[PDB]
């Protein structure tokens, strides 16, 4: 029911070791399926059902739109730069926008840029007006508020975006509507008296999961420690979660783990 | 904010079974980071580096992974190194 | 598809 | 950072009777969230608890109710009040409890 | 039910620089608790979760606290404000998160 396309973008002074100054990614449902950076210059594919339906005509004309943003950024690093009387250093300037048709039909669309890690400006649609976040983002409101610009995203935002999101869903239906079950281990030590419950889910996808302990068959809403959600380097999806407890009272937790992969809530022991 | 770390094998660990070992940084600023994964305090080889990616709240985030055979005795581990650590911070992998 | 941006 | 609101921004009151949709997006979605009324007097009432899977659960341990509606829609969870009445007026809380911290949202009013 | 109180029922207002203790009677002891305090404004504040270990859990994700004490004694959950100034009045409230749902106490009001 519900699907979502975000693009987003990081243009920064200091990308670290290994790393290209700006990046631009995509994701459909929540899947990385383009990528662009500033070292190879070129739009490319990400995953075999973008690849499959897409021409180079397509892969240029995204190369031509990112390079063209590149360059956007490289002038608006050092814009903000000195907009804020910085002489250099370690400065980010992130964007992030799209839409989701979510699970009740209706469509929604954003897009918003940071400065330093911080909101900076972001889009208020309904108005075609851009809120500043910051005093520093006045004058940029301005230089987006003239001409139709703000129209143009209001018109991207609201018919492009959504329905190059339906294509995109179409395009891969089999691969994103796949299902991993996850593989579950329950884990166990004792430190300083207190036993430690840990259950891991391994390799599952959709990236939406509930992952829960149960003492005596009651939740312990309050008790779970998690790492959250973390990726895997294949698609797929891994989360932790630890519960203390007293040594002698182990065998009474249950690790209870629900995924639409799974048609019952599967229940696992230590 | 400082570097929240996760080190995990992407199937449950045992000896002899081939694995992926993951070390997840999440919630950090700035972008700039160093991750590597160790066996024995050695950096492993045909380790990958995740694009530079970041959440809703504008925090960044990368995976490094590496293809591997775990063995017992043997220790792995992942070294972050980030501007807001005063020293490198090391995570010690549990194979469970 | 990737939308055009504007100079900051 | 975390609010509650009308998903319709020009609403002002709630109206007697008819449904009342309020709205919560918290800062982090791996979890499900509770929304609470408060009355004036202060008495906190428990509403429904939202799974990550858009799994609700309200008092007794039901999924059902003639009386609200919960949901996740995309980065979002959702409440319904079918049909609001003077009962149902208070001020609407959203709760999510990540890591044995609780973080609530800003409180929404809600009076005829 | 729940009831977070003073853990002395004469004493009728907190006092200036020194420590406040409250305490809290559960429907059910085999579970932990949640302290916070409603402000002036009405905004919500979590303090500390004390677990059935009386093990407390403080703001972003700690255990350490220089203003706050949590434990549970007896068959009744604690909280100390280890020097209640201006700062620390509000009400103080309860909360039980069992089975996904939650349940709260009536609370304390706590002001000079």
């Amino acid at each position: 029911e519900l699907h979502t396309l975000r693009y987003i973008s990081t243009a920064m002074t200091d990308p670290g070791p290994g790393q290209p100054w700006y990046v631009d990614v995509g994701y459909v449902d929540g899947e990385l399926f383009t990528h662009y950076n500033s070292t190879a210059r070129r739009a490319v594919p990400r995953t075999e059902w973008i690849a499959a339906n897409t021409d180079q005509q397509y892969w240029d004309s995204e190369t031509q739109t990112s390079q063209r943003t590149e360059q956007i950024d490289r002038d608006g690093l050092g814009t903000l730069q000195r907009r804020y009387n910085q002489t250099g250093g370690s400065h980010t300037v992130q964007l992030m926008y799209g839409c989701d048709i979510l699970e009740d039909g209706t469509i929604r669309g954003y897009s918003q840029d940071a400065y330093d890690g911080r909101d900076f400006i972001a889009f208020d649609k309904d108005t075609m007006t851009f809120t500043a976040a910051v005093p520093e983002a006045v004058p940029t409101k301005r230089k987006w508020e003239e001409g139709d610009y703000a129209e143009g995203l209001k018109q991207y935002l609201e018919e492009t975006c959504v329905e190059w999101l339906r294509r995109y869903v179409e395009y891969g239906k089999a691969e994103l509507g796949r299902r991993e079950r996850p593989e579950v281990r329950v884990w166990g030590k004792e430190a300083d008296g207190i036993l430690t419950l840990s259950c891991r889910a391994h390799g599952f996808y959709p990236r939406p999961i509930a992952v829960s302990w149960l003492k005596d068959g009651a939740v312990q809403g309050q008790d779970a420690q998690s790492g959250g959600i973390v990726p895997n380097g294949d698609g797929t999806y891994h989360t932790w979660v630890t519960i203390d407890a007293q040594p002698g009272d182990g065998d009474k937790y249950q690790c209870r783990v629900e995924h639409a992969s799974l048609p019952q809530p599967g229940l696992y022991s230590w | 904010l400082t570097p929240k770390v996760q080190v995990y094998s992407r199937f449950p660990a045992s000896a002899g079974t081939k694995n992926v070992l993951n070390c997840f940084a999440a919630g950090f600023h700035p972008p700039k980071i160093s991750i590597t994964l160790m066996k024995d305090g050695v950096p492993m080889e045909g380790a990958q580096y995740s694009d530079m990616s970041f959440n809703d709240d504008w925090t960044f985030q990368r995976l490094v992974h590496a293809d591997f055979t775990p063995s017992s005795g043997s220790t792995y581990a992942c070294k972050v190194e980030h501007e807001t650590l005063k020293e490198p911070q090391v995570y010690k992998w549990d194979p469970e | 598809r990737r939308r055009e941006q504007t100079d900051y | 950072t975390m609010e509650a609101r009308f998903l319709n921004r020009n609403m002002k009151h709630p109206q007697e009777g008819q449904p009342l949709e309020l709205e919560c997006m918290p800062f982090n979605i791996d979890n499900g969230v509770s929304w609470i009324r408060q009355d004036k007097d202060g008495k906190l009432h428990f509403i429904v608890y939202i799974s990550p899977l858009s799994r609700t659960a309200f008092p007794r341990n039901e999924r059902t109710s003639s009386q609200f509606e919960g949901s996740k829609q995309g980065s979002s969870f959702r409440l319904v009040v079918k049909n609001f009445r003077a009962q149902d007026q208070g001020t609407y809380f959203c709760i999510a409890n990540i890591n044995q911290m609780l973080y609530f949202s800003s409180g929404q009013p809600a009076f005829f």
